[PDB]
């Protein structure tokens, strides 16, 4: 291969593996924040489903 | 001039007539925490894959 298809085959690399890198540090950055305050998808863990609560009047009034 | 009512009548649920309004907030609730953000749009396929160490796909 002459050195111009190398060099430009080069760039082509690095390219891919700089876009991966900026990636893998912003996911690292992402996990942490929702991890910390609980507001992303991320992290989510689930609470009590409030379609089972009952709305019906009781058999007293006070509740 | 009173007729005892007949078997099943008591048991009725009815209707009243009332001026006292509904009431707003009955149970003094405080203002629900908003929701989080919704994640929308159209789902791409992941940018040069799994991105795992070495692996291109
Ligand atoms: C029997 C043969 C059966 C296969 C023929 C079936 C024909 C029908 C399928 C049609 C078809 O041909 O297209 C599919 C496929 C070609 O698809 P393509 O779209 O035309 O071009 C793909 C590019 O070549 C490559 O494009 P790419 O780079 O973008 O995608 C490949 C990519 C993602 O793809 C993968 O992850 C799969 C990687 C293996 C696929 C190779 C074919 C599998 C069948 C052969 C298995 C032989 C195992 C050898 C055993 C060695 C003894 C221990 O590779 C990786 O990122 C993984 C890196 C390597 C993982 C190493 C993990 C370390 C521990 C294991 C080390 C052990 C030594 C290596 C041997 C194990 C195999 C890696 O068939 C092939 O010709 C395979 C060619 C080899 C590609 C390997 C990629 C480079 C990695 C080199 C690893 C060294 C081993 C190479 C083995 C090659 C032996 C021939």
């Amino acid at each position: 291969d002459g050195p111009e298809k190398n060099y430009e085959r080069t760039m082509a690399i690095l390219q891919i593996e700089a876009e991966k890198a900026e990636l893998r540090l912003k996911e690292l950055e992402v996990r942490r924040l929702m991890r910390a305050r609980g507001d992303g998808p991320w992290f989510h863990y689930p609470t009590i489903d409030k379609e089972l609560i009952d709305h019906s009047p009781k058999a007293t009034p006070d509740n | 001039g009173w007729v005892r009512p007949d078997l099943g009548d008591l048991s009725k649920v009815t209707k009243v007539k009332t001026d006292r309004p509904l009431p707003e907030n009955p149970y003094h609730s405080r203002a629900r925490p908003e929701p989080n953000p919704e994640v929308e749009g159209d789902l791409k396929p992941a940018r040069h894959g799994s991105r795992l160490f070495f692996w291109t796909m």
